[PDB]
């Protein structure tokens, strides 16, 4: 599972 | 669990 956590 | 970050 590819989780893309956006930071700003 | 592929935790990646996108700025």
């Amino acid at each position: 599972s590819k989780t893309f956590i956006q930071v700003x | 669990k592929n935790v990646l970050y996108r700025r």
